[PDB]
DNA sequence: GCCTTGACCCTCCCCTAAGGGGAGGGTTTAGATTGTGTGCAGTCTGACGCGGCG
């Protein structure tokens, strides 16, 4: 056994993908039997709850008038033109119709079990069977969680027998008749929740409701969604078994992208993603091998990774491509021309202007690392040149610092209105700078005359008298 | 030269041969006295002793 | 934007400007010395964000503040020498200036 | 003289006023190599008591 | 005589060999392609890697 | 001089009709293909922790 030998992700991947053998041309296919069976076992497993089956066929009256389109809601049967779908939902609508009047109790299994049968032969569009499968999950996800907030509460309370709290409450549906037989033996546990039996009751009237909105019984419902959860148990683990005996395709073309700036792993494992929605979009009726539509999905993935994450500063796809078609055009244009392009021919071998191919030339570069050993030595780096640009240099502070000293200087030299309008006109020893209005408001004054105070005290202040200690913070 | 053989044969023979010259990169010349101009700056390559 | 070899450099009087031709670069045989400007050029900037203690400055004084910095090729600081030679190369698609 | 950053433009003002004393905070460096050695995934810290 | 010298010529044909081995194994993958009957030598050489 | 007043004036931002141009984002794509692929190294010397034999 290798187990505890290496250390490479790559070895122990390679190692357990390896313990599963490639598919025949006839694995393929019974495995995606197995999927569609699956599938076809969770739909014939929806058909018994009847409002999935009223969307549906609402959907389909929708298409009538075109609201929709039946491509988006069927993709074809078997046993898509608009003529047959007609002829299969009037069968079905009969079968429908004719089931939802018969009620009984044994009479009742007949027309619910050929109706799924009859209902098994649409092979929906995936957006339509998702949303009717989620809407059931929702349905019995809300009927369980107050299914166990009955016995949140019984928690809630006390010690939690519930080995035969279940024994009658199977079956009565409608009342606490289960729930009179609880306090029947007296132990004290059956004492405490039963003060909480008015509380209780909006949980399991709620069901007054949705036993009247559903049809069928609670286990019935329960159960209709464990052979659903069986069905798609089964449909997913054929997709797996497919997914597993298919990844030496995806190492196979992701070999191929190996220096494209992802490593070989994170080039597999979106390969492996790529492969997997391959299997989810396989059709096998249609002859061809799982191979060929796979390589589509699988080098989707990979290329489109490549695109998203392989660069520091990420490029988007359009540009991605068009970096890409300018490198296939110079390496053309090198070997037919024994000399690297130039950007005037190269853009009119192209089909684009030339300061757009400069600027695609000027955008395609990755970032150099700042530990790059300058002299190729080890003790300089690229990092150790390169100089913080936002610092305020210690002259230009003290200069501030000097000017804010000589502006206060010639504010003091001013009347105290003139001051105060020229500081409140400016942010001077202020948080922000004010307008006349501003400034005339808070002097109770109008705009017109702060503009003539502040024009007075700048007249003022452009005097040599006032100036000569300002006019050295200017330049040529 | 791209020679092609043809698919059944004991001896493989030609189907065609597309002989054509193509331009892989250019090489550095020495000049006159031992120096490579590589980037427009005379460098020398040292001889190694391994 | 680009930036501009130019003779016509902001904060810098007319007597550092003096080697200069009008394309705004030194003579060739130029006796200069350190600090001398060598090839004029400007870089445009934006957003000065004026102080608001040099904002009254520039407002007691009227003096505009400049859209263009001093990028220019100065002489070394103690390096002395002679202009012996100056080459120009210019892009494609930019036009050659009266020196080039 | 090298890293600490609000201490060395107070100590060229201070020198320009005639006044030779300097006000030392933290080197930046250190604050660098406190904001690594959080990086990985170590409490260091200053007591400030 | 345990020691050997290798000069410039020797150290350039081994880089050059470098090179046209990283050429050699994408003419190996491009001639495996069903492309065969129209392409021309130069579409296959990438003088780039060289 | 302090203060209003009515008339002007500036830039800046958004709007016009009928789309053009482009950027940046999604999606599928069905002959068949099913395990990567590089080096490189002329260090020595302590010193520590551990399988494996006794
Ligand atoms: C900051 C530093 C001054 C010291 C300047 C002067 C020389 C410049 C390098 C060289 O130009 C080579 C190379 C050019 C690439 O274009 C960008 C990377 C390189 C390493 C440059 C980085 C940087 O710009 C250097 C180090």
């Amino acid at each position: 056994s290798e187990i505890g030998r290496t250390t490479d992700p790559v070895r122990m991947y390679m190692r357990e993908m390896g313990t599963v053998e490639l598919l025949t041309r006839e694995g393929e296919i019974d495995i995606a039997k197995r999927i569609e069976d699956g599938i076809n076992q969770v739909q014939c497993s929806v058909a018994e709850y009847p409002e999935a089956i009223t969307y549906l066929l609402e959907q389909y009256d929708r298409v009538e008038a075109e609201e929709a389109r039946l491509s988006d809601l069927i993709t074809g049967f078997v046993d898509i033109d608009p003529e047959l779908a007609r002829e299969k939902f009037a069968e079905l609508r009969a079968q429908y119709v004719v089931t939802r009047d018969t009620i009984k109790h044994a009479t009742a299994q007949e027309e619910i079990l050929k109706l799924s049968e009859v209902f098994k032969q649409f092979r929906l569009v995936p957006k339509q069977f998702d949303y009717l499968v989620n809407s059931m999950r929702v349905m019995m996800d809300r009927v369980r969680t107050q299914e166990r907030l009955i016995m949140k509460l019984c928690v809630e309370q006390c010690k939690m027998p519930k080995k035969n709290f279940i024994t009658l409450f199977t079956g009565n549906e409608t009342s606490d008749t289960w729930f009179n037989a609880a306090i029947a033996m007296n132990k004290p546990w059956s004492e405490k929740l039963h003060d909480v039996s008015e509380e209780v009751h909006r949980a399991l009237q709620k069901l007054q409701q949705i036993e009247e909105e559903t049809g069928l019984t609670i286990e019935q419902v329960k159960d209709i969604n464990r052979r659903m959860s069986i069905g798609e148990a089964k449909a997913r683990r054929a997709k797996k078994e497919m997914v597993e005996a298919n990844l030496r395709l995806v190492i196979s073309i992701a070999k191929k992208y190996t220096n494209r700036g992802l490593q070989f792993l994170d080039l597999i494992q979106e390969g492996n993603i790529g492969l997997m929605k391959a299997v989810d979009k396989f059709e096998y009726r249609r002859g061809y091998k799982f191979s060929t539509y796979a390589t589509w999905w699988i080098r989707q993935a990979i290329t489109r990774s490549i695109a998203d994450q392989a660069r520091t500063i990420r490029i988007p796809v359009h540009m991605i491509e068009t970096i890409n078609k300018l490198n296939r055009i110079s390496r053309q244009m090198l070997q037919e021309m024994g000399r690297e392009p130039t950007p005037e021919e190269l853009a009119e071998r192209m089909l684009m202007p030339e300061d757009k191919i400069r600027k695609v030339l000027k955008i395609a570069k990755e970032p150099i690392s700042m530990e790059t050993p300058i002299g190729d030595d080890e003790d300089s780096h690229l990092g150790d040149f390169i100089e913080d640009t936002t610092l305020e240099l210690p002259l230009d502070s003290a200069t501030t610092e000097s000017l804010r000293a000589a502006t206060h200087d010639v504010l003091a030299g001013l009347t105290a209105r003139e001051a105060k309008v020229l500081r409140m006109r400016f942010g001077i020893d202020m948080n922000t700078d004010y307008t006349l209005e501003e400034v005339g408001k808070q002097f109770d004054v109008t705009r017109e005359r702060i503009r003539q105070i502040e024009a007075k005290a700048l007249r003022k202040l452009r005097h040599p008298s006032r100036s000569e200690v300002l006019r050295s913070f200017l330049d040529d | 030269r791209l020679v092609i053989y043809e698919r059944e044969a004991p001896e493989g023979t030609v189907k065609d041969i597309k002989e054509q010259e193509v331009y892989m990169g250019e090489i550095p010349l020495m000049t006159d006295n031992g120096t490579f101009v590589i980037n427009g700056t005379e460098r020398v390559i040292v001889s190694q002793l391994h | 934007g680009p930036e501009e070899i130019t003779a016509d450099i902001p904060n810098v009087g007319e007597a550092a400007l003096s080697k200069l031709d009008e394309s705004g670069i030194v003579y060739i045989g130029a006796e200069v010395t350190g600090g001398d400007i060598l090839v004029g050029k400007v870089t445009p900037k934006g957003e000065t964000q004026l102080t608001p203690e040099e904002k009254l400055l520039r407002a007691i004084f009227g003096e505009k503040a400049s859209d263009v910095k001093d990028s220019s090729l100065r002489v070394p600081n103690g390096v002395s020498g002679t202009v012996i030679d100056v080459q120009v190369f210019t892009r494609d698609g930019v036009e050659k200036d009266k020196r080039a | 003289k090298s890293d600490d950053v609000n201490g060395r433009t107070k100590m060229y003002k201070n020198i320009v006023d005639g006044n030779h004393q300097m006000e030392p905070g933290m080197p930046e460096s250190f604050n660098v190599l406190l904001k690594e050695i959080r990086s990985l995934g170590i409490n260091i810290e200053l007591e400030d008591e | 005589g345990n020691r050997r010298i290798r000069s410039v010529g020797e150290m350039a044909e081994n880089q050059f060999r470098v090179g046209l081995v990283r050429v050699e194994r994408a003419v190996k993958e491009r001639l495996s392609l069903g492309d065969l009957d129209t392409l021309m030598p130069q579409d296959m050489i990438n003088a780039k890697p060289i």
